Order: structure tokens, then C-alpha cells, then sequence
């Protein structure tokens, strides 16, 4: 497939409707992602990683942080994946917490630096 | 070629076959332990003992074990040669160092020893003693169903991964039950007239059972029933019909002596005797029920009001 | 053929490893949309616009219940 | 040997399991493809197969002869007549259990040899104790009343499957002793050619 | 479509003498499980074995051919009188069916013998066969449609050696009269 | 050594991992393709298949110390304690069946916990050895060390006290219940 009819793909899996149906919604994720396709800043999983291991220490579910190390190892043991820091970026961001300043915290790399 | 082909393909023909088994593993130490080996002795010199060897593969060791567990002979593992099963020396798998393997078939060779000589028992049965042809029908009722735990074993064989270490662990009760036979017929073995040779024997299980006083006591109590069932018999027999019906002088009047009957038998004699002189002027039915309504103890004692009441009747 | 079959199975173990993180992340998505997401995120695409898609969606999806 | 297995058990044999008047049923023991072990539980398993063809030519030899045109039952006559009848009902759930075998089978593309040896190994025994049943009336010309002695002697066997089964026998000839004492005790006939009812 | 095809039914077989992807790569049919087919391949073989040590002396060919219920149907047919594609007027199955053809062999001989309608007592006897040889014309082909090969041979062999009897009460000489109500006394 | 670890550490040894009657399970030392720090961790895991190797040759030995009850109990008690170790083992390896390279730390870290409790139990059936422990002290040489206190030694000692109070209870629901005594040599 094609990331065009694959966005519409997934508007059609959040909103339980047909293509025919919700086409307001497809027009508004085409201006999103569209004009923001390239990545802004520098891959790395590490970062990425040592992240989620630090949202995962902050919940006190000091357990799940080092069984999140074995399953990150395992993405490497397969092998079938080739962007492993962009589904990592986007599971961390979707996360919830089942119960404030990051601009001290490790961010990602600019990419402005380079001649892009 | 085109059908032999076909099998050369579909059957798994290594071992057992005049050809040297040569075997597709994976690789990767797990299973390249037999190369591992060999390059380390020959860094620490043996020197070379290269020794020419079958190389089995995995499965087939557990389908051997199980023909072993069956009773069954001529097997291409545990080759007997005197009535006495041992492992062959050729047999090395991928892992297990050659020297492994002996060791744990040498632990179920000593199994196959217990399962094969009660086979010989039961052949030279088959091929009026009354006593021991009662004995062995106890042994191989028992026999039958142990072997169809063995043989659901080989279905998932064919049809879940299985290995050593998970078959041995699952036949764990039945490998424990088994070395009481081993210690209960060697007593039965051991030993020349006819009377002595059953008598022995029957007292022999009423002092083992005393002794386990649960699954192994319902095993010497189910083989304790269908082994006194003879004697049983002949004295309801003597009660009842007024004389004594003896094949080879089984019982132990002779027309020394098993302490299990001891406490009632002068009310035996003593009615044996008296209704012989009346005629000329189901009792194991009834043992059997007594288990349905302090193990052969006090649970034996209830047995005597059985042989007593009708002792009471005949005398009176 | 075979090599067409082992791709198949090194495909089901990261979509299970991948939906095991999902669930320890606590994220809303289940196997169905995540299959669509890891395809996305294979071509190329910015996280933070994908992730926003998803947060505006799943928004609006609530106003209309 | 799936279905020839079940075929030669059946009494028809087949020149994997090469009768032999000498040696029964015999795999012919040189097999590329199979190997001795299996042999050796094929062989096991035709030792019932060489009894049952013994067994079924037996009564088809000797049914007392056939419409009896010297005789003493089984080379003319009337209690061993009875034998026979006893015989072939015996070893009907041998013939009904191979039934019930192949419908197994039929259900199940790979069932294994060990799954027959279990389910047959309950007529293993019960075969060749009726075979010494036979063989003394063969052996020993046993006329008349005295086959009735003859399993009698053997119904205190302590085999449990074997005793009932030697029993049935026994009630079945007890019927034609009962059918002649009903003609020479009410009627004041004997029926009685060349055989005996102990009246003469 | 390939994570459509990734949620197919998985293979829980293992070995350990297969570690790196080993789905499952099952235990070539051990021979005596594995027939009706290779079992039957297997007869073909022997046979061709036995004609090779003979040398074209033997010659043993035909194996194959054809079905199990129509051949119930032609024995069964076989007991009426019938002709057949194998009755004219593996490979054990011709023993078996001699056992049950010899059967209907006298049945023909029976309808040869008493179809006529010298002696009026022998009539009588003849009229009295024709009475029993239709029942065993009914019992036949009331419960069979199509059953399997053994159970025929079992099913017809408590009636069947009967009707061999009946060959030795008749000739298939034959007394007349007061003789023959006397002798079938 | 990733299989012949996990058969040394089943008791069935393997002449890298030498059974010696000293030395329990001993690893030759003399390796040019490892080396002197590995052979420090596969040494202090031999310590568990040593002091498992000489359980269960005790309880093969004696199951019927020296001949009798109570501490034929004993053994009934000792391998059903040992039972999770076992269960433990075969789950490592199902693990390394699904991954072809794991470490002995990862080993190190399933077993760590019955690194503790085994050389906790071998005093337990030393004291018995030792002072030839006749009859019913028995029970009390157990529970003076049921005041363990390791919460899994304590309570793995536990079992095994409720196991031979089962044929103490035995002889007792016979003396006071119907008056005789079923006791030979033991009391």
C-alpha cells in the first residue's frame, strides 16, 4: 500500500464509519501529516529507551521498567523492524497513566544544525 | 529410485539401518556439543580416540524407552545378553558428551531389568498349581495398564516439543510403584515342594503390607485380593460342601503354615472335620463387598465374623 | 516456499512483542490499529504528527458518542 | 499390515504373514524398509493369529464331521459336536473387538502397532489356554462324557477370563447330555449312536 | 494482507536437535503406521521382489482394481446366482473370496436341481425348497446397502456353511417314495 | 555447558563438570577457550547440583534410614521440598528453547534463590547423620531449626515437620483409638 488510502485506513479505525462516510476528517489528517512527513530530529532508540524506562521508574511500577529492557532486546533479536525509534516515539507518546518542565530533561537532537 | 525413493524419504532410517546416521541438526552448540567435544579432546590430546559411533537421533531414544518400558526385546538400544538389559556403546547424540547418555539409559536399563524379568515370570506361566497361575493374572492386570499409559505417551509423540527430562519426570509415580515390585517378587523368586513355594509367598505380601502401614498400599492390597482368592476357596469349599478339594497338595494340611488365617483356624479345622461327619449321617463374594461398606489390621478383623457365624452354624 | 513462510513467523513475534509494549505503555490501541501505525512508521513519518493525528481522532470520536 | 495386519488375524493370510502348516503365521523376517523390533511385535501378535487359524480349521474340519454321511466325535459324532458350537461363540469378541479395531482405524490414519498390542493383549492369554482344551481331546481320543470330565478339569482354572470362558463350553455340551437324559429318563429310549450317556 | 496472513494457526511443534526456526518438520511415517497407500505400494513391491527372484516364471500382475462397497454388492450378488466383472461361470482378497463364492456355486446348483414342478412325494420335497431358497433370497439384500468386506464374510458364515449342508442332503442316486420319506426321516 | 549445565545441575553429571565423591561437581579448570572467571560462576552453580546430587542420593539410599518410619518420612518430606527446583530447571529450559543465546547470569539470577535454601536443608539431614537421630527427635531436631528465619527456609522445613507428624498422628490415632501399639524399633 501507500500511505495515502493508509491514513485512511486507520481514520476508519479510530472513527468506526466507512470511507464514504467520514471524509472531513481524512481532509484534516491529509493537512497534518502532509507538509510534516520528513522526521525533525536525530534517530536514536537509545534516548528513546532510557525514556520510557524513566516513565515507567516515575509510576512506581519499578518492575515493568526492566521487563521493558528484555522486550526492547527482543526487537533487535527478530530483526524484521527497520525504524524501531519511530514506533518506540510513538507508543511513548500515547501512553497514559493508570494511577511538568522537560526542558531541563534529555531531549532529541535539533537536526538544524546539519545542511538538511 | 521412485518408490524406494519415497522411503528413503517418508521413513526415518538412520540407526537402525546399515548406513552411517547422518544427521541435519541446526548447529549452534545446543545442539554442535558433539563437535564442541571432540575439538577439546583433541587440543587435550587423547590422542584421537576417534571410535566409530551410530549418532541417534533425539525422539528415537524415547521410543526405545518406551519399547523398553513395554517389556518388549530385541531393541536396538539395550541390547540383553544374559537375561540382564545393557546400553550399546555406540550411541551419541548431537549434546550429552557421549558419556551422559550412558548414564541416564543406564538408569532405565536398570528399570528394564524389573519390567523384563517379571515378562519371563509370566512366559514361563504361559508358555494346576493355582497359587502362582493366581498370582501372575494380579501382575498382568496390572501390567496392562501401565503399558496403556506408555502407549497414550507415544501418540503425542506422533501427533507439543518432548524430551528425557519431561517423560522420566511424568512417569514418576509409575517408576516408584515399579521398585516395589522389584523388592516384593525377588521374595517370590528366591524360593521346592509345592506348599512351601505358595505359602512364603502368600505370607511374604501380608508382612509388606504391614510394613507400608497413599497409592502404593492400593497397590499391594489390589495384588494381596486376586492372589488369596485360592485359598479362600478351598476353606469355603471345605465349609460348605464337607471336603477338602485339593490340587497337588496346595493347601497346607496335607491330608509351614501362613500366619494370615493363624487367629481362626481352629475354627477351620474344627468345622472341616465336623461336617464330614454330617454328610455321611462364595466367601471371597463376601470379602470383596466388606471393602465397599486401621488397614488390614482391624480392617482384616471384619473379615471373621464372615467364617465364624457359619463356623457357629456347622458346629451347632 | 520456505523462505516465504519463515518471514511470516518473524513477522507474527514482533507484532505480539510490539503489542506487549503496547499494553505495559497503557496506550489505547490494540492489534488491529497498531498494525496500521507500525506500517506507517515504516515508510517514514514524524511520531509527533501521527501521534497528534491519533490524539485528535480518538478526541472527536467522543463528541459524536 | 495396517489393514493386512487386521485381514491376517482375520484368518485370511498373505505373503507378508506367510502361512505355514509348520510355523503359522510368519513374516518372512528380510525387510529393507522395516527393521527387527517391529518383527518382533509382529510376530507376538501372529502367535494369536496361528491359534485362530488352528482354532477356525478345527471347527471346520471337525463339526462332528458334517452331515455324517468309525466314529467318536470329531471323526464322527455328537459331544464334541457340541464342542465346537461352544468353541466358535467363545471366540466371538476376539472377531467382534477386530471389528471395532478396524472402525478405529478408519477413524484415526495413524494409529500405532502398540495401540493393537494393547487392545489385543486381552485375548494374548486367553488363546493359548483354550488351545490345551482342545489338544487333550485330540490327543488323548477322549469319547463321549469324558470331553465333559475334560473341561471340567480345566474349569478350576485361575485365570478369571479363562474359568467363565471354559464355563460356557461346559453348559453348552451339559445341553445335549440334558437332551439325552430327557429322552431315556421320561420316554425309556436311548438315542445314542456309538456315543454314551453312562446308560447303555 | 500480511499481517491478514499472520494471524493464521501456529505449529507448537519442537525438537532439540532444532533450535533455529523449527516450526515443525514431523517424524517421516514410521512404516507400520502409515498404509493404504504406501501399505498397498508396499504389496506391489513385494510382489514385483518375488517375481524377480522367479524371473518372469511367476508373473503375479493385477494389483489394483477397484473399490470396497461395489465389491460388497457383487459377492452379495454372487449369493443370487449372479455374473460379475470377476465372477465368471493387496492380492489376498482372492482367498477371501473363493470363501464366499463357493457359497453361491451351490445356490445355482440348488435352482438347477429344483426348478422342475419322477415321484409326486419328490415334488412335494422339491415345491418344499423353493419355500426356504426365497427366504434366503430375502434375508440377503434386506440389510445390507453397503458395508464393509469383513463383515460379510462374518455375517454369511453361520447361514452360509448351512447351505453347503444342503448340498450333501441333495446330489448337488436320489430315492422316491415311502425310500425317500424314510431316509429325510 | 548451556545444556550440560542444566543435565549436571539435574544430577546426572558429565566429564566437563567431573563428579568426584569429594569434590562434589568439579569443572577440570584447564580450558584454553574459557577462561578463569566464567569458571568462578559455573563453580558456585556446581554447588547446587553437588549438594542436589548427594539429596538425592540420600533419598535413594534411604528411603528406611538405617531401616524404618520417621525418617522414611523425612525423604517423602525432602524431594516433594525439592520439587520446585526441578520445576524451575525445566523452565529454564523452555527459555533457552526459545532463544538460542542467554547468559549464565541469567541462570545465576533464576537459581539465586535456591542457593539459599539447599545448604539450609543439608544441616538439617546432617544433625540426623550425625547423631544417628532415633525415632521421634527427629521432630524435634526439625523444629528447633523451623525456627529458621529465612521465611523460605522456614517454611520449607515446615512442610516437611507436617509431613512426618502425618505418621506421628498415624501411631497415635492406633494406641489411644484401639489400644495397640504398631511400633517396631521406632517409638
Amino acid at each position: 500500500k501507500s500511505p495515502n488510502v493508509l491514513l485512511q485506513n486507520l481514520c476508519c479505525r479510530i472513527l468506526g464509519r466507512s470511507e464514504a462516510d467520514v471524509a472531513q476528517q481524512f481532509q484534516y489528517a491529509v493537512r497534518v501529516i502532509g507538509s510534516n512527513f520528513a522526521p525533525t530530529v536525530e534517530r536514536d532508540e537509545f534516548l528513546v529507551a532510557e525514556k520510557i524506562k524513566k516513565e515507567l521508574i516515575r509510576q512506581r511500577r519499578e518492575a515493568d521498567a526492566a521487563l521493558f529492557s528484555e522486550l526492547h532486546r527482543k526487537l533487535h533479536s527478530q530483526g524484521v523492524l527497520k525504524n524501531k525509534w519511530s514506533i518506540l516515539y510513538l507508543l511513548l507518546s500515547l501512553s497514559e497513566d493508570p494511577r511538568s518542565y522537560a526542558t531541563l530533561f534529555a531531549q532529541a537532537l535539533p537536526r538544524d544544525a546539519h545542511s538538511t | 529410485p521412485d518408490d524406494r525413493s519415497w522411503l528413503e524419504h517418508h521413513v526415518v532410517h538412520q540407526y537402525w539401518t546399515a548406513r552411517p546416521s547422518q544427521f541435519p541438526h541446526s548447529l549452534h552448540l545446543h545442539s554442535n556439543l558433539a563437535a564442541v567435544w571432540d575439538q577439546h579432546l583433541y587440543s587435550s590430546d587423547p590422542l584421537y580416540v576417534p571410535d566409530d559411533r551410530v549418532l541417534v537421533t533425539e525422539t528415537q531414544v524415547i521410543r526405545e524407552t518406551l519399547w523398553l518400558l513395554s517389556g518388549v526385546k530385541k531393541l536396538f538400544i539395550f541390547q540383553l545378553i544374559d537375561g540382564k538389559v545393557t546400553v550399546r556403546n555406540n550411541i551419541i547424540v548431537t549434546h550429552l558428551t557421549h558419556s551422559c547418555l550412558r548414564s541416564v539409559l543406564e538408569q532405565i536399563a536398570a528399570y528394564g531389568q524389573v519390567v523384563f524379568r517379571l515378562q519371563e515370570f509370566i512366559d514361563e506361566v504361559m508358555g494346576p498349581f493355582r497359587t502362582y497361575q493366581a498370582f501372575m493374572w494380579a501382575l498382568y492386570k496390572y501390567f496392562i495398564s501401565f503399558k496403556e499409559e506408555l502407549a497414550e505417551i507415544e501418540k503425542c509423540i506422533i501427533n507439543t516439543t518432548i524430551t528425557l527430562a519431561i517423560v522420566v519426570d511424568k512417569l514418576a509415580p509409575r517408576l516408584s510403584q515399579l521398585k516395589v515390585l522389584h523388592k516384593v517378587f525377588s521374595t517370590g523368586v528366591a524360593e521346592t515342594r509345592n506348599v512351601v513355594r505358595a505359602s512364603h509367598l502368600l505370607n511374604t505380601l501380608y508382612k509388606a503390607i504391614l510394613e507400608y502401614d497413599e497409592q502404593t498400599v492400593s497397590l499391594l492390597f489390589s495384588l494381596w485380593v486376586e492372589t488369596v482368592r485360592p485359598y479362600l476357596q478351598t476353606v469355603d469349599e471345605w465349609i460348605v460342601h464337607g471336603h477338602l478339594w485339593d490340587g497337588a497338595r496346595e493347601f497346607i494340611i496335607q491330608r509351614t503354615m501362613v500366619s494370615f488365617l493363624k487367629p481362626v483356624l481352629k475354627q477351620i479345622i474344627m468345622a472341616g472335620k465336623s461336617m464330614q461327619l454330617l454328610k455321611n449321617l462364595e466367601l471371597d463374594d463376601v470379602h470383596d463387598p466388606l471393602l465397599a461398606i486401621t488397614f488390614e489390621l482391624t480392617l482384616r478383623s471384619c473379615l471373621y465374623p464372615h467364617i465364624d457365624k457359619q463356623y457357629l452354624d456347622c458346629c451347632g | 516456499a520456505a523462505a516465504a513462510a519463515a518471514n511470516l513467523n518473524a513477522v507474527r513475534e514482533t507484532m505480539d512483542v510490539l503489542l506487549e509494549i503496547s499494553r505495559i505503555l497503557n496506550t489505547g490501541l490494540d492489534m488491529e490499529t497498531l498494525s496500521i501505525c507500525v506500517r506507517l512508521c515504516e515508510q517514514g513519518i514524524n511520531p509527533e504528527a501521527l501521534s497528534s493525528v491519533i490524539k485528535e481522532l480518538r478526541k472527536a470520536t467522543e463528541a459524536l458518542k | 499390515m495396517i489393514h493386512e495386519l487386521l485381514l491376517a488375524l482375520s484368518g485370511y493370510p498373505g505373503s507378508i504373514f506367510t502361512w505355514n502348516k509348520r510355523s503359522g503365521l510368519q513374516v518372512s523376517q528380510d525387510f529393507p524398509f522395516l527393521h527387527p523390533s517391529e518383527t518382533s511385535v509382529l510376530n507376538r501378535l501372529c502367535r494369536l493369529g496361528t491359534d485362530y487359524i488352528r482354532f477356525t480349521e478345527f471347527i471346520e474340519q471337525y463339526t462332528g464331521h458334517v452331515q455324517q454321511q468309525q466314529g467318536q466325535g470329531g471323526l464322527h459324532g455328537i459331544y464334541l459336536r457340541a464342542f465346537c458350537t461352544g468353541l466358535d461363540s467363545v471366540l466371538q469378541p476376539y472377531r467382534q473387538a477386530l471389528l471395532d479395531l478396524e472402525q478405529e482405524f478408519l477413524g484415526d490414519p495413524h494409529l500405532s502397532i502398540s495401540h493393537v498390542n494393547y487392545f489385543l493383549d486381552q485375548f494374548q492369554l486367553l488363546f493359548p489356554s483354550v488351545m490345551v482344551v482342545v489338544e487333550q481331546i485330540k490327543s488323548q481320543k477322549i469319547h463321549g462324557c469324558q470331553i465333559l470330565e475334560t473341561v471340567y478339569k480345566h474349569s478350576c482354572g485361575g485365570l478369571p477370563p479363562v474359568r467363565s470362558a471354559l464355563e460356557k463350553i461346559l453348559a453348552v455340551c451339559h445341553g445335549v447330555m440334558y437332551k439325552q437324559l430327557s429322552a431315556w429318563m421320561l420316554h425309556g429310549l436311548l438315542l445314542d449312536q456309538h456315543e454314551e450317556f453312562f446308560i447303555k | 494482507l500480511w499481517e491478514a496472513a499472520l494471524t493464521y494457526e501456529a505449529s507448537k511443534r519442537r525438537c532439540w536437535e532444532r533450535v533455529g526456526c523449527p516450526p515443525g518438520h514431523r517424524e517421516e511415517p514410521y512404516l507400520t503406521e502409515a498404509g493404504r497407500d504406501a501399505f498397498d505400494k508396499f504389496c506391489r513391491l513385494h510382489q514385483g521382489e518375488l517375481q524377480l527372484l522367479a524371473g518372469g516364471v511367476l508373473q503375479a500382475p493385477q494389483p489394483v482394481l477397484v473399490k470396497e462397497c461395489e465389491l460388497v454388492k457383487d459377492v452379495l450378488n454372487v449369493l443370487i446366482g449372479v455374473v460379475s466383472a470377476t465372477f465368471s461361470l493387496p492380492e489376498s482378497i482372492s482367498s477371501l473370496l473363493s470363501e464366499v463364492a463357493e457359497y453361491g456355486t451351490c445356490y445355482t446348483r440348488l435352482s438347477h436341481f429344483s426348478l422342475q414342478p419322477k415321484g409326486l412325494v419328490f415334488q412335494a420335497f422339491t415345491s418344499g425348497l423353493r419355500r426356504y431358497l426365497q427366504y434366503y433370497r430375502a434375508c440377503v439384500l434386506s440389510t445390507p446397502p453397503t458395508l464393509s468386506l469383513l463383515t460379510i464374510g462374518f455375517l454369511f458364515k453361520k447361514l452360509g456353511r448351512q447351505l453347503r449342508y444342503l448340498a450333501e442332503l441333495c446330489g448337488v442316486a436320489f430315492p422316491t417314495g415311502v425310500k425317500l420319506l424314510s431316509y429325510l426321516y
